[PDB]
């Protein structure tokens, strides 16, 4: 379905060189992941640690469908910036099911809803979203080593070529051209991963080369050791794209530079895709029994990553004044979390890795909508500081600073709390849901011994909850540097906006001012689910964390 | 579980059909035999459950 | 033995370059070839045809990556001006 | 870096190919 | 590549000065009340 | 018994030798041209620093062990106490020295009490399922067992405190206890 | 005393509020009252949904609990052989 | 002690020190593809010396405690 | 937010208020100054310790008649 959708949108892709159809492009991508879900969701009816399709070549596991359809979902949210205009015009005239099925309203929407802007003009966009997204779906289906190679890329050069696909930015130029040349860095250490697999075990597939780790357990010529080091050139390439450290110096320059509503989908599709490839291999190359294998495991570099992701994360997000700089630090600090329970390797690690995984996406995803929101209601706000007058590319990241968020709380106080919700549920604050990630992930760690990790971990967050803790106090503590623009706001000047009914006939003239000018409903019905998510999560906890056992079951069980 | 089963029990099925030497390929009837038995078992355990429902009614 | 002598080439005339961005993407290219080599030879030696497979998969890849690389460039390019690397 | 990578891949690869790097095979 | 306000140090600096540290010798603030007359 | 003076040496060579490249990336990232042989004119500081940390943390370490021979978490320490110690004597001042012999000193008592996951973790060879119920239901406990623990007395009077408490103190003080009768009859 | 339909049914609810709160829009508005109705509405329609999985998951686990005891209770059975 | 030491050692100290170690993390964030890459192949080279040399877990905290200190040191 | 009396502010106090309130920013380490926080944070508490844990369970005057001792250690 997927394949079927990206041929079929560029067939009519390649027909048109119409800008004002990438609205009508994006609004058919979300359709066409909805379909996907549909088939994903069928195919869920069988209990299986896993299924070889297509001549062994790809599997299909519980773990793997929850996961695209999670993928789909998340991609249809981000889909939604780019399908519907960023604000509208209400007024309680036009407010009746009548009104909304069976009336029209005509008037200058131009210059209100931004037509014309840069991330309504890329007939390519959502395809270009698609590929990552067939990309990252067939890397968690992937059961060969020719399989991963291709899919880490189809994933990788669809990412640069969004980083890059705003081509009048020099900005976003520089951004694609680092994360190119780093990711050919970083897929090299793959190939070579792969390559020394194949090259000393005879085999292109998973399954066997997991056959030959567990007979090689047992308690002359041809000791394993290449199964754990050449797993570990191949880790280190996943590393890089996670963003773990310390190959994690791209992201903060690369999330940064490129437009926010492009770093909202490039900063947590990967991480999602790549983090279940990777607990497969996990818990099929783990020696139960102590061995010389084990005293070489190539996971210990995902202990020694989430170390670093903890401190490295948390301490050079203290002096961040960008607010996509002090995002993507925030992000390597949580990646350190996810790796310290994908290398405890338990049933108890794989459930808190599982919730942890599926909740930071939603709640990254949050912060990137509430940001990318405030950016746009500052549409009828002015401001007279100097530092927001010099900053670079303020169409493509309208809110760089944290300083930008001064006094947001008396400009839109709601949407400030939701920020502030977020951003709590980041530090691990009960009783919202990152708190009970965090818990969850410390209690497996405790469990099986890592004391001193879960002791990092715990001294980490507050020295990041600090950096958080700036953030909201930037946005409660202080005065709004923004002003209602003067003349949007003048009871002078004012646009007509006119009511018609089915039949081209009108009703009513009305004229409206900036006051009847707001945020437009997809963004914040989203932005009010998620936050009541995080908010209510201890009412609604039973099904989302029994997905999460059943799941663990069957890849432990027989 | 340390003992792996394979997701494509079907790689037993593999290897080119052209200039193959004589007594190249082993015999391998009793991984079909085993595979037989999986399969037997699996349908005969869900045989045995749709009719207790049906005596459960 | 030439696979990672070569391998070593690209590494550090990727890493150690300081002149220009086509010479960036030119060491990727070759720590690919070294991989291939490495996979080519080791293929003749196991009697498997599936490893030439692999090699002819890595190189029709290392050339959609060499021309997203020049695309991505010519980009760069055209709003910098310069795709030379600069020290000091 | 040089001597560090290459003698730490030296051992990855296999017989087939460490091969031919007064008593030689045939 | 990237721009120097967007990956500077003297830009931390300006937002983080060490000067919002005092450091004073004991010359100068001998019983540590900042030079407190 | 080890041979500290030959085990620090080792110590030092491996800490030693990754200062050594963190002081070629200097090197290399240097804006002006200083020559190949520059490795040793100001970079030599920085690997002898981490070849002084080193080998510090390891004779101390070793030194420790052999001056009482028993292997625990806390040699470690010590060693690791040293290192600290040895960082700040670079910078020359005694808050340095303390602050990282303090820091350096915890982080390797900590990890070495608690066995860091770095190279693994215990494993636990038994019936986990056991285990947990066996902690668990447990809930009663011979009385001996406390006692050994908490001792007795302080509100710890069990059945049999005064009869024993009589005979302890007669053979420390050497007084026979008898409360007086208190009573015009009897 | 959490009912899972008449939780989700107050959620859908309470986004609608959010919303409105985060546009900035009044709440209560008359002619847009019907929005109450429909977001509750289809809060209640996920729970009813929510129900059905609730109890495909507790059979699941009840199957595997069994599971885990069978396994358990046939290891020890020829330990004593 | 308490508008002293207490404060000292304790959240004024970390507070100045804690600030100067993550300005100097950030000095290395020059955005510049060659210096990134060689940060790469560092972090490349110590995870092949930290797994097949078998080196005691110790080293690594000390070289951890040793570069974050060092990068403490100013310059 | 609400204004307040009117006040004879005086500067030599507003200022010492001023000091008093950032002394904590001038703080160092001396060999008088840790001397008096090594005095008081550390020696002293460790005394107090010693003296509780070595006089620990050793009286006891709940009903004690005469011939008989307070201590039970
Ligand atoms: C229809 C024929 C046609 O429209 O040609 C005129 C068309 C231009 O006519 P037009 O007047 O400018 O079109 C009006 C608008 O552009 C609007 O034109 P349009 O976008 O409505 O129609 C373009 C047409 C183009 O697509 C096709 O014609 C399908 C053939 O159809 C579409 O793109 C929409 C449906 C796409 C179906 C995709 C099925 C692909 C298979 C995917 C996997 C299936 C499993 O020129 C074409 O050649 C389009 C056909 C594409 C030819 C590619 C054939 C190679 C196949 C490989
Ligand atoms: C977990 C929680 C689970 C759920 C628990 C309950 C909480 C949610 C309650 C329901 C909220 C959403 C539904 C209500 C809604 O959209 O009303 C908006 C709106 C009320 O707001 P308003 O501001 O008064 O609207 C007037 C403005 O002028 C409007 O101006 P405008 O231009 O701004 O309007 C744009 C409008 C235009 O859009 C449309 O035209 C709607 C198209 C609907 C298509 C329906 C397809 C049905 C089949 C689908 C496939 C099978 C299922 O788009 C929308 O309003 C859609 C917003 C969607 C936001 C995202 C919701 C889904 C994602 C949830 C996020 C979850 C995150 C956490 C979990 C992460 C993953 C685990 O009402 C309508 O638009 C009326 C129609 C409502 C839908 C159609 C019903 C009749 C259908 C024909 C008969
Ligand atoms: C917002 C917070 C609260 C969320 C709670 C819900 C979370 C749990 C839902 C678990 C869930 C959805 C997966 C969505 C994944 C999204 C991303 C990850 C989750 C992010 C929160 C997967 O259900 C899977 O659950 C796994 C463990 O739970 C099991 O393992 C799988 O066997 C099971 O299919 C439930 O799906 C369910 O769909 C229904 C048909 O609608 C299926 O019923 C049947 O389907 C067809 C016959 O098959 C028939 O045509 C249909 O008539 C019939 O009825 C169920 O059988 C089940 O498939
Ligand atoms: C302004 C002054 C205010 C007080 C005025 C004077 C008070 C006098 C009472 C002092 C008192 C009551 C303590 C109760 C305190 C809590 C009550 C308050 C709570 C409210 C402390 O008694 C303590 O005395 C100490 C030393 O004696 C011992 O403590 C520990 O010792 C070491 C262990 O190894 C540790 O090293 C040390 O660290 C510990 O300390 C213990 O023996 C005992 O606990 C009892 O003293 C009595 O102790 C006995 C045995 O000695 C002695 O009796 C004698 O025995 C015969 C010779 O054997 C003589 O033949 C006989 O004639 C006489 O009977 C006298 O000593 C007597 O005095
Ligand atoms: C949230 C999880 C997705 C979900 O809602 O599953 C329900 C639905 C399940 O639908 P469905 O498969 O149950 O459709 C009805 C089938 N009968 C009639 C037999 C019961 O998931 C989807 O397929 C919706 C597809 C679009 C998802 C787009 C996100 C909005
Ligand atoms: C307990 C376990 C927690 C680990 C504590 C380790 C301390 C690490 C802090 C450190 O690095 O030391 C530096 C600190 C500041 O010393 P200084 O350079 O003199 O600052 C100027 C202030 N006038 O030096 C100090 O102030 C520490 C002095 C107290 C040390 C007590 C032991
Ligand atoms: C209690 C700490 C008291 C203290 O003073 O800490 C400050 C210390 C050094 O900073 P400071 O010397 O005060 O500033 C220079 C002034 N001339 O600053 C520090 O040393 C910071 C100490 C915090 C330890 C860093 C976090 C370690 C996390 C684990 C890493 C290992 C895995
Ligand atoms: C066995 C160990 C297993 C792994 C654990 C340790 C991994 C972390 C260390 C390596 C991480 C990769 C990054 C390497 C790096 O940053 O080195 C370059 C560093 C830059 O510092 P410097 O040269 O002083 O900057 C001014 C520029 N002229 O040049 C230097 O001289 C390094 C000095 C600071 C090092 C900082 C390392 C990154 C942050 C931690």
């Amino acid at each position: 379905m997927i394949m079927i959708s990206i041929l079929s949108l560029l067939l009519s892709t390649s027909v048109t060189l119409r800008r004002d159809m990438s609205i009508l492009f994006n609004r058919i991508s979300i359709i066409a992941l909805a379909y996907c879900i549909l088939h994903d969701t069928m195919s869920l009816s069988f209990i299986s640690k896993g299924i070889g399709l297509h001549g062994g070549l790809l599997h299909i596991t519980n773990l793997t469908q929850i996961f695209h359809i999670f993928i789909f979902i998340i991609s249809i949210l981000i889909l939604q910036l780019t399908s519907f205009y960023p604000r509208k015009v209400w007024i309680p005239e036009y407010s009746s099911l009548k009104d909304i099925f069976f009336n029209k309203i005509l008037y200058y929407r131009t210059k209100i809803i931004n037509k014309m802007g840069e991330h309504m003009k890329i007939i390519e966009y959502p395809l270009i979203l698609l590929f990552v997204i067939s990309g990252a779906v067939f890397l968690i289906s992937t059961n060969d080593l020719v399989s991963i190679f291709l899919s880490i890329e189809l994933q990788s050069y669809g990412l640069y070529l969004l980083s890059t696909i705003y081509r009048n930015s020099e900005l976003s130029t520089t951004g694609g051209l680092i994360y190119f040349l780093l990711g050919g860095l970083s897929s090299c250490f793959i190939l070579l991963g792969t390559s020394l697999l194949y090259v000393n075990s005879g085999t292109t597939s998973l399954d066997g080369l997991y056959i030959l780790n567990s007979i090689s357990d047992v308690n002359s010529w041809y000791k394993p050791y290449y199964l754990n080091f050449s797993l570990l050139i191949f880790s280190i390439g996943f590393l890089f794209k996670v963003s773990a450290a310390p190959f994690h110096f791209w992201s903060p320059d690369v999330y940064d530079a490129i437009p926010t509503i492009v770093t909202t989908f490039v900063a947590i599709i990967a991480k999602i895709s790549i983090f279940i490839f990777l607990l497969e291999l996990v818990y099929y190359t783990n020696s139960n029994a102590n061995s010389y294998l084990s005293e070489f495991s190539w996971t210990y570099a995902l202990l020694i990553s989430s170390l670093l992701s903890l401190i490295i994360g948390t301490v050079v997000g203290l002096t961040q004044f960008r607010i996509k700089r002090l995002l993507a630090y925030s992000t390597i600090s949580h990646v350190g979390f996810i790796l310290l329970a994908l290398s405890v390797s338990s049933i108890e690690s794989t459930q808190a890795f599982i919730f942890y995984l599926i909740q930071y996406s939603i709640s990254n995803l949050n912060a990137f909508f509430i940001l990318i929101t405030i950016g746009f209601s500052l549409y009828g706000y002015v401001t007279n500081n100097k530092e927001y007058k010099s900053l670079l590319d303020k169409n493509n990241s309208p809110i760089q600073l944290i300083s930008q968020l001064k006094g947001y709380f008396y400009i839109n106080p709601l949407l400030s709390l939701s920020l502030a919700i977020t951003i709590f549920s980041f530090v691990g604050v009960p009783p919202l849901v990152g708190f009970f990630a965090k818990q969850m992930v410390l209690s497996a760690a405790l469990d099986n011994g890592y004391i001193f990790l879960s002791l990092i971990a715990i001294i980490t967050s507050v020295i990041g909850a600090v950096y958080y803790l700036n953030v909201i106090k930037e946005i409660f503590f202080y005065s709004p540097e923004h002003e209602v623009n003067p003349v949007l706001n003048e009871s002078d000047s004012n646009f007509s906006l006119r009511i018609l009914n089915e039949k081209n006939v009108l009703i009513r003239s009305v004229l409206l001012k900036g006051r009847n000018i707001f945020i437009s409903s997809p963004f914040s019905i989203t932005i009010s689910i998620i936050t009541n998510v995080i908010l209510l999560f201890i009412f609604m906890n039973k099904e989302w964390l029994s997905m999460g056992t059943i799941l663990v079951q069957i890849l432990f069980s027989a | 579980s340390r003992h792996i089963e394979l997701k494509y029990p079907e790689v037993f099925s593999h290897g080119s059909p052209f200039n193959v030497p004589a007594g190249f390929y082993p015999n391998l009837d009793h991984v079909i035999e085993h595979y037989r038995k999986q399969h037997l078992e699996e349908e005969e355990r869900k045989a045995k459950k749709l009719a207790a429902a049906a005596a459960a009614a | 033995n030439i696979t990672l002598i070569l391998f070593l080439i690209g590494i550090l005339g990727f890493v150690l370059n300081r002149k220009n961005i086509i010479l960036m993407l030119i060491s990727i290219e070759i720590m690919l070839l070294s991989i291939t080599f490495l996979i080519l030879l080791s293929s003749l030696n196991m009697d498997d045809i599936i490893g030439q497979t692999y090699a002819i998969y890595i190189i029709v890849v290392a050339g959609a990556e060499s021309a997203i690389g020049l695309g991505i460039l010519v980009a760069f390019y055209r709003l910098r001006g310069s795709i030379a690397i600069e020290y000091k | 870096v040089g001597i560090i990578i290459s003698s730490f891949l030296f051992k990855m690869l296999p017989y087939g190919v460490i091969i031919s790097n007064k008593n030689d095979l045939f | 590549f990237l721009p120097e306000a967007m990956v500077g140090r003297s830009k931390i600096d300006e937002k983080y000065p060490d000067s919002d540290y005092p450091t004073l010798t004991d010359k100068e603030d001998p019983d540590m009340n900042g030079g407190y007359i | 018994p080890k041979d500290a003076v030959h085990l620090g040496l080792k110590g030092a060579a491996v800490v030693g030798g990754i200062g050594l490249l963190f002081a070629a990336v200097r090197t290399s990232l240097a804006r002006k041209n200083v020559g190949p042989w520059a490795i040793f004119t100001r970079n030599g500081k920085l690997a002898a620093t981490f070849a002084a940390v080193g080998g510090a943390y390891d004779f101390t370490r070793a030194a420790a062990a052999n001056l009482r021979e028993k292997e625990d978490w806390v040699n470690n320490g010590i060693g690791g106490l040293f290192a600290g110690a040895t960082m700040g004597l670079t910078t020359g001042r005694i808050p340095r020295v303390l602050g990282f012999a303090a820091l350096t000193g915890v982080v390797l008592a900590t990890a070495e009490y608690a066995g860091s996951g770095l190279r693994g973790v215990f494993k636990r060879d038994v019936d986990e399922y056991e285990r947990k119920e066996f902690l668990r239901k447990n809930r009663r406990r011979p009385i001996e067992e406390t006692l050994a623990e908490i001792g007795e007395g302080r509100g710890i009077k069990p059945p049999g405190y005064y009869e024993r408490r009589a005979q302890r103190l007669k053979e420390k003080y050497g007084v026979d206890i008898n409360p007086v009768c208190a009573d015009p009859d009897q | 005393m959490v009912n899972r339909i008449l939780f989700w049914t107050g959620f859908g609810l309470a986004v609608r509020f959010w919303q409105l709160g985060i546009e900035m829009r009044p709440f209560f508005n008359r002619k847009s009252l019907w929005a109450y109705p429909l977001f509750g509405g289809v809060g209640a329609s996920f729970g009813y949904w929510l129900q059905s999985i609730d109890e495909k998951q507790t059979k699941m686990l009840e199957e595997r609990k069994q599971a885990i005891l069978e396994k358990r209770a046939r290891r020890a059975q020829r330990q004593a052989e | 002690l308490d508008k002293g030491s207490i404060e000292l050692f304790g959240p004024y100290g970390l507070e100045r020190g804690l600030v100067k170690l993550s300005k100097n993390i950030s000095s290395l964030s020059t955005s510049h593809v060659t210096t990134y890459a060689l940060y790469i192949l560092v972090g490349f080279i110590l995870y092949l010396i930290y797994n097949n040399l078998l080196l005691d877990y110790s080293y690594l905290l000390l070289i951890i405690i040793l570069l974050l200190l060092l990068m403490m040191i100013g310059e | 937010g609400l204004q307040h009396y009117k006040i004879a502010m005086d500067p030599a106090l507003v200022r010492l208020g001023s000091m008093i309130s950032n002394r904590y920013k001038y703080f160092r380490w001396t060999k008088r100054t840790a001397l008096v926080s090594f005095m008081y944070v550390v020696v002293v508490p460790s005394t107090i310790g010693y003296l509780a844990y070595k006089t620990d369970g050793l009286w006891d005057l709940r009903a004690k008649r005469r011939g008989d001792l307070i201590s039970e250690r």
